[PDB]
């Protein structure tokens, strides 16, 4: 039981999933060819004798990154009809990924998802990995989610999205794609975690002392975060947090489901020996604004609910002391309608370290997951960018020529503004 | 898989195409006999984008070689890497266009374009999933300027959903080689703006400028000029042929680089470009490539980007590179030069990074820029056209082959309209 | 003198020659010889020689001055125009396939004046004239130019009152299967404007089939072909309502509902 | 006892028989010279000491494929008067195979069939293998089944026919021949299994990852289907299905005897290792329209009765769970007059694989045989093609010149329409 | 077992049949001395279809050599593979027909046709199960035209149930050899309407077009022209001689391609046809054979099949092939070119696949096409007949041999009837 199905859409989703699945294989002791020389049933299906296949689907409209998976070290782990390719990529276009190109592949993706979910009996939900800025990872993710919502209904749809930075953005039409995918992931996602690449870059350079990080290190940290999410399903501890407990304790209102991801300790090997990584220290480092995985300031926001996922050599007493010390901090303010906003899970399994990775081996680790009103600032600046690039109607003809119409641009903008308005409505005291 | 059909028109187009196929075969490890002799498996993984499989492990280019002179066909076939091209793809006339746009577009290219279209249809249904076409030609002549434009029209009426790529060598008044360059250039620009998804404006003046002051080449020939253009054409389609950290095909660049459908005239650039003496005194770092590729010296069109505003910029990177360093260099370029970037497009620059660098280079960058300074190249041709056309000069050659003064008037009118569009979006 | 010669029972003689297979019927794709010396044979007793040897001359200046000579003689000599209307439209079909555009624009100006004069004289164009001229006109309606487009649109507009719309619907529908994408797009918007101008009875042979072949172009790789097809569907939708669905996938269909809901 | 006599008519029948008898030789351990180094008596007769001869007849009016058998690997297995050979083929003419050319061979093949039937004391029935589009496989098969019905009577006659495809057709006069052989296989057959070459091409390309399949793979799959039919006689399992039992549980009305074969799992060797091919998965895969052996959509039809024939390591409990899950699944609908429409037989022996074959070795396999109303649409498009070609009286002079009247064409079309009317009449509810 | 009796009439028929017997003897491994020297056992299983058994492991062809000039007999005997033919089968006159259909049919052919009938009867009861006849001749002469016509008439009187095949060379007005082509051609097409089960219309103009455009052969001769026809004739009867996955004899092709008894005039074609320089640039696959066969430039009759409609088309493939690939290719040509196929015949294509490819190739195919563009070949002969017959030119040569004027008018009349029938089914 307690299965979950991982979905990786686009180049960002596939490259995050590569690190995620090497981390899961290292955590469960599975060799890259599938052999194990129990508890792996959350992510793996056992076939025949000595063969574990991941419960994942890799989707991209271009075949390049999927061919990297097919010709890489993990050829034997995945079977080829879990790795689905199109012919032409969505080319940074929401309309191409949603209507023109994604519709010839969505049926086979649904067929493979149905075959993958038929062999599982205790399906907790879906994990969706994609980027808001890309054409495929926005449009096809929106189409897949709005179809999964009616095919499955009340299954939890947790997604991990690469949200574009205020400054660091690799494409021009990313505000269009991000707006037109948030217009659908508002109502087709049970919980959506945003990830900002600029924030991961700053975290890498400051904490890990890496001068020139790349996408690989970013995906390693994201895989560590998702491993901390699902470690309660995969292992056992003093306090266990299922996905339903998680959503109940993190989502106060059905539209308010955009928490912030953090991870601690993020440290290097040579800096590991000097630091006494007590529970209180990494708990404090979770709430420190420069360790946020999204470029936003929690001081100018207010916390609503934060979920604390501990793993390793952790006892509940110094955890309770850590929440006591957090509550007596005056710079970390909570809303008046949530007298206690801490959901704590302690897991016995310490986090594994990937060979060749940048993270040091630590006894304890925290993944603090806060629903806060500070996430609306990134939305505000991306809406400023969208309004600037929409006033002159730049790049609109590409979207109009691929089957989508200008009314969708408009209604996505008022939808996104209404979401912001709901956020300052729930942020204010009474 | 995502095949590209390559077409060469005119002498300049055929020579640049020969150099391009030479450098592509060098990148994919294809010998002049057409057999794979490379070392990496990545060279064969996306071999189909430019090459067709033949019997006995032989790869033939998906190229159509078109001219109205058989001498250029003989020169290409007799040169290096000339034995790989399919002999059925050599489509040639016998007379020549005579630097006449009328003879290329209406008189001789009109009957030869049927055979060209037959060969293009053969290559189009020979491939699995076509995505677009590449035409290399010049605008000063009659074959590439006149017939190549007519050819562009005939593909675009038949394959309209594919990407029309043109590496067009524009004429310049400094290195002005013939007399009727303004007529042919003006009559060719008009059908480029509605029939090409994107157009790369190559200028021989800028190519000579790069070979003089950048490469410090004391005697550049046409081969050294075409090598730069071939490196640029190979740079654009790199993410189609090789894996990378951030992939971007032709349609991705077209989407991110063309905000309005008539603004698709790009000035290209390549980095690094080092002299032999000055090579060992340089650092092979991302900031060095970034500083070089955004310099006005490195542009391959005779336009100063400081005289206009960048609408969009495409940066194609090759080699094992760090994403943070590339992104922070792009951000520093846009922050420090904010007066040269247009303000209603936030983050004008697109980035794409490929893992495989060119041969003999640790890393490389390709600049593709959509600047409003490209109107200067059109204003120079416009004033040169108006000087010739006010006194009705050289018109009896064009009128006697079937043309009229009227379409000269519309050609000047809508090319001035293109100048006005770039001006209104310059602000 | 008059440039024409009225042959008593000449057009019907040509018609009984072509139905009984004594002369070659007008159905081809590329111009050949035997067709044009056929026109030299049955064109001879109708129009005088000094215009004959200049309308079939290799040079285009002689062509344009000959068609100008017919242009001053259009109003004054309308009966000779009516008597051999099939042959002049027949030679109009020949000057379509060449690449010279000056002859194209001069001819289509003369076509404009011709269908004006045939409109005001209440002549009904016959079946063989339509089958010989209209499908050959349906590839002059897909050029990349901007004034020949609008004026051949005016030709096909001002032809509507001298030929029944039901038969011309098929010929403008027949052009929607060639390779030139633009002319599929503009023929679909032409189908749209003929539907809203004459109702539902115009489509042939049955409404259900015609609504089916104007629906496959929604799945076209082109964008303006698809846009014009969707425009035609909402144009027949706004006049007639909800029965267009039964007259008419997984990708095209949803785009059809979203277009008709945003338009409606 | 429990013997069956195979009849192979035409090129398609003879090549399918080649694949079939190769499969039986490997299943019973019989070397291609008749030697083996019991349960073989169903298909093989014992001669003297250690010689096993097949109980089959190979009939063709051309000497090409029969001489391929006579000079092939299995030249010692058959004795030459089981392989009856004509001189001129029927040349895709039903009239030639029925009246002109078939009359000079039918007495000889009936004499051989009579001697073959005198060898066995427990004759279950006849297995007929032919194609519909062929001249011999339609005309001579019609003549032979007429003669078999008048000579034997109540003996069961199961036929395996290669139906023409909607689009993939190799001959022009295929609709004529196919209509004319349906006109007689309505009344002279007891159970007709339809096989469509385009469907086998799709199955091979998708499931087996074969880029370029040929007729050999098609015949291997058909031979596997027939082996799954007759394994209940040949070997013993938990539940055994005789052919009379099969017909009793599958044929609800005497004119309705056209079930639809399918086989699961069809997989490759490299795709075998990643799938835990349980009973439930292959049972669900049988009802998938993509795995049907005829190009038709069962969603547009209604299942009357279906027969499940499991072989291998199969237990009744998860079989019953599989029928339970199929009954709960909405997209498979049964006709209201058949509250239970499942005939189940489990055989102990797993299916054997052939060297050079593309099917992987599996622990379990199943051949589901469904009598559904979705077969009538292939019938409808065949009638459409026949009406198009008969409106202009095309190719009729070839049939008329060989001893045939147009009234036979008319009555064949009328009886074919009557069959379709019967199928749509039993399709509806009450 | 399904033996074929081969007959050769006229100089053109004798030379084409000599090349045909050379290529069949190469296919079955028969040396120029007539003995078997092959390697495979499949070359001897069906040796009897074309060869008789003689004492000493020697195979003699079942061929009949007919001409009215003994010089052609001497040329055939003295050439290569000329010592294998039976000397009793060389039936010759001494005068020659003189390019006269009347002399070849009535006054000079009547004395020789009895000897030819005796020889073909001896070959007819020499074989076990005769299935039909093959006659090779040309329709522009007097011996190919007159003797072959009368021979066909007598054989169909004697053997009405056997399949009559003629590989007839049509006259074309462009490559015109003699003056009296229209008279002989018309008076022969008259009798090939009702007395042949299938007729393969072959034109020397189309063969010269192949040798110039496709083969790039700078100096074709009649040997190079006859090699193509010999390849076709070998390709038609391949499934009779060798095993395959889907066999099709002569009668099966006749059933599948003659929907109405007067429509049995076909357009033969062959694939692949390679140039020596162009052979390395081609990948020998099924789809390129499919596109080469249906190409208009590949046809061996001077008719463009795009002018009309294909009634039925045949495809006899040779070599180890996938049936799925062949079937999807012949589906693709029907779907993509649906305007070129008749609508009331679903699946116009007949498919046959043989396992044994021809020598020097690993896969090949023969195209046979029953198109409505056959009438274009008969329009030319009809108008050329009318031009000569309106002024009664050259009638005194035909009238002096006992022929009346009514034979010409009647033959032109039902030629026009055959043309109108093809036009009727073209719609
Ligand atoms: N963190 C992270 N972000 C990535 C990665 N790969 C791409 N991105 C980001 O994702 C966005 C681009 O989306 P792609 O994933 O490149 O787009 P796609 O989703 O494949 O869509 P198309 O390429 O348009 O078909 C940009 O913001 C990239 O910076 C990766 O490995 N890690
Ligand atoms: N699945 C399959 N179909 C075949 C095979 N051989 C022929 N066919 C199909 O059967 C039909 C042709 O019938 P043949 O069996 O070829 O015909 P015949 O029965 O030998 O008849 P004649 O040759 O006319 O005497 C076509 O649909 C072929 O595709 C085979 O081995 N397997
Ligand atoms: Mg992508
Ligand atoms: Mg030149
Ligand atoms: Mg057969
Ligand atoms: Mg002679």
């Amino acid at each position: 039981m307690r299965e979950c199905i991982s979905i990786h859409v686009g180049q960002a989703g596939v490259q995050i999933g590569n690190a995620c699945w090497e981390l899961y294989c290292l955590e469960h002791g599975i060799q890259p060819d599938g052999q194990m020389p129990d508890s792996f049933n959350t992510f793996f299906s056992e076939t025949g004798a000595g063969k574990h296949v991941p419960r994942a689907v890799f989707v991209d409209l271009e075949p390049t990154v999927i061919d990297e998976v097919r010709t890489g070290t993990y050829r034997q782990l995945f079977h080829p009809e879990q790795l689905i390719t199109g012919k032409e990529d969505a080319a940074n276009n929401y309309a191409r990924g949603h209507y023109t190109i994604g519709k010839e592949i969505i049926d086979l993706v649904l067929d493979r998802i149905r075959k993958l979910a038929d062999q599982c009996t205790g399906l907790q939900g879906f994990l969706v990995f994609h980027s808001f800025g890309g054409g495929t990872g926005s449009g096809f993710t929106s189409l897949l989610m709005e179809r999964l919502s009616v095919d499955y209904g009340k299954k939890s749809k947790l997604e991990f999205s690469i949200y574009p930075a205020p400054q660091v953005s690799t494409a021009v039409v990313e505000p269009y794609n991000s707006i037109l995918t948030t217009h659908t992931t508002l109502e087709h996602s049970d919980c959506a975690f945003m990830v900002d690449n600029e924030a991961i870059y700053d975290i890498c350079r400051r904490n890990l002392d890496i001068e020139r990080p790349t996408y690989t290190n970013l995906n390693r940290l994201i895989g560590q975060i998702v491993s901390s999410i699902t470690a309660s399903l995969r292992f056992d501890g003093a306090l266990n947090v299922d996905l339903t407990e998680f959503q109940t304790n993190l989502v106060p209102y059905p539209r308010i489901h955009f928490p912030l991801a953090t991870y601690a300790p993020v440290i290097s090997a040579e800096k590991a020996y000097h630091e006494q990584l007590s529970v209180a220290e990494i708990t404090n480092a979770c709430f420190e604004p420069a360790n946020q995985m999204v470029k936003c300031d929690p001081r100018h926001g207010k916390y609503m609910a934060c979920c604390l996922l501990y793993r390793g050599d952790v006892v509940p007493k110094d955890v309770n002391a850590a929440i006591a010390t957090i509550k007596t901090k005056r710079t970390i303010q909570f809303v008046d309608w949530c007298p206690t906003g801490f959901k704590v899970g302690i897991n016995y399994q310490p986090p594994t370290v990937v060979p060749g990775g940048d993270l040091a081996k630590v006894q304890r680790a925290v993944c603090m997951l806060s629903n806060t009103t500070a996430i609306a600032e990134a939305w505000a600046r991306l809406d400023h960018k969208f309004d600037l690039m929409y006033a002159k109607r730049a790049f609109v003809h590409w979207y109009v020529g691929e089957g989508m119409e200008e009314g969708e641009f408009s209604e996505a903008r008022e939808d996104m503004a209404a979401l912001e308005k709901d956020y300052e409505e729930v942020g204010v005291d009474s | 898989m995502r095949e590209i059909v390559h077409i060469q028109a005119g002498q300049c187009g055929n020579q640049i195409g020969a150099k391009f196929w030479e450098v592509i075969s060098d990148e994919h490890g294809i010998d002049p006999t057409g057999s794979y002799h490379g070392d990496s498996d990545l060279q064969l993984e996306r071999i189909n984008v430019y090459y067709n499989e033949a019997t006995g492990n032989k790869y033939v280019p998906r190229a159509i070689l078109v001219d109205l002179e058989p001498g250029t066909m003989d020169s290409v076939r007799s040169g290096p890497f000339g034995q790989i091209f399919r002999p059925d793809n050599f489509v040639f006339g016998q007379s020549g266009a005579g630097n006449n746009w009328a003879k290329g577009h209406y008189t001789e290219g009109a009957e030869l374009v049927d055979s060209v279209l037959d060969v293009v249809r053969k290559e189009s249904e020979s491939c699995d999933c076509l995505q677009g076409f590449q035409l290399t030609h010049s605008l000063g002549g009659g074959t590439g300027s006149g017939m190549g434009t007519l050819l562009i029209s005939k593909i675009r009426e038949e394959y309209p959903d594919r990407i029309m790529n043109t590496f067009s060598v524009m004429p310049s008044p400094k290195v002005s080689d013939t007399v009727v360059e303004p007529y042919n250039a003006t009559l060719s620009v008009h059908q480029l703006v509605e029939n090409t998804d994107e157009t790369y404006c190559i200028d021989n003046e800028a190519l000579y400028d790069i070979c003089f002051r950048t490469l410090k080449l004391t005697t550049p020939t046409y081969g050294d000029l075409n090598h730069l253009v071939s490196a640029t054409m190979s740079g654009v389609t790199t993410c189609l042929r090789f894996p990378g950290q951030l992939n971007a095909d032709l349609r991705k660049l077209a989407v991110n680089m063309v905000p309005f459908p008539r603004l698709h005239f790009f000035m290209p650039g390549f980095a690094p470009l080092t002299s032999r003496g000055s090579q060992q005194y340089r650092a092979l770092t991302v900031p060095e490539l970034t500083q070089q590729m955004f310099d006005s010296k490195n542009m391959m069109a005779a336009c100063d980007p400081r005289h206009g505003r960048y609408l969009t910029v495409a940066a194609i990177f090759r080699g094992r590179m760090s994403m943070k360093e590339v992104d922070e260099q792009m951000l520093n370029v846009q922050n420090k030069n904010s007066s040269y970037f247009v303000e209603w497009i936030p983050n004008n620059v697109k980035t794409a990074v490929c893992d495989i660098p060119p041969r003999g280079l640790k890393m490389s960058a390709t600049f593709i820029g959509n600047s409003t300074a490209i109107q200067e190249l059109f204003k120079r041709i416009s004033e040169q056209f108006t000087a010739m056309f006010r006194r009705k000069a050289f018109l009896h050659w064009y009128t006697g082959e079937g043309m009229d003064e009227m379409e000269f008037t519309e050609a000047e009118s809508n090319m001035n309209d293109l100048v006005s569009e770039y001006q209104q979006y310059q602000d | 003198g008059p440039i024409y010669i009225i042959v008593p029972n000449g057009k019907e003689q040509r018609v009984k020659d072509e139905k009984a297979l004594k002369v070659l019927k007008w159905n081809f794709t590329t111009p050949r010889d035997e067709y044009i010396e056929q026109l030299k044979t049955q064109m001879s007793p109708c129009i005088a020689r000094w215009l004959q040897d200049e309308l079939f001359h290799a040079d285009f200046q002689r062509q344009i001055k000959g068609l100008a000579v017919m242009t001053e003689h259009l109003e004054s000599e309308k009966e000779g125009v009516i008597s051999c209307l099939d042959l002049v439209l027949k030679w109009f079909t020949l000057r379509f396939f060449d690449t010279n555009t000056s002859v194209l624009m001069k001819c289509l100006e003369y076509l404009k004046l011709l269908f004006i004069m045939l409109s005001q004289e209440e002549y009904h164009l016959t079946e063989m004239e339509g089958t010989s001229f209209l499908p050959y006109l349906m590839l002059k309606v897909g050029e990349p130019k901007d004034i020949v487009r609008k004026d051949v649109r005016a030709i096909l507009t001002k032809m509507c009152q001298v030929y029944p719309a039901s038969k011309m619907f098929n010929f403008v529908m027949e052009g929607t299967k060639s390779k030139n994408s633009k002319q599929r797009a503009e023929c679909l918007e032409e189908l749209g404007c003929l539907v809203e101008s004459y109702g539902m009875n115009v489509c042939q042979p049955t409404p259900a089939k015609a609504l089916k072949e104007i629906a496959i172009h929604i799945g076209d790789r082109d964008t303006t072909v698809r846009n014009a097809a969707l425009n035609t569907i909402v144009t027949v939708y706004n006049v007639h309502g909800e029965q267009v669905f039964k007259l008419i996938s997984e990708k095209d269909m949803s785009m059809l509902e979203e277009r008709i809901k945003r338009a409606g």
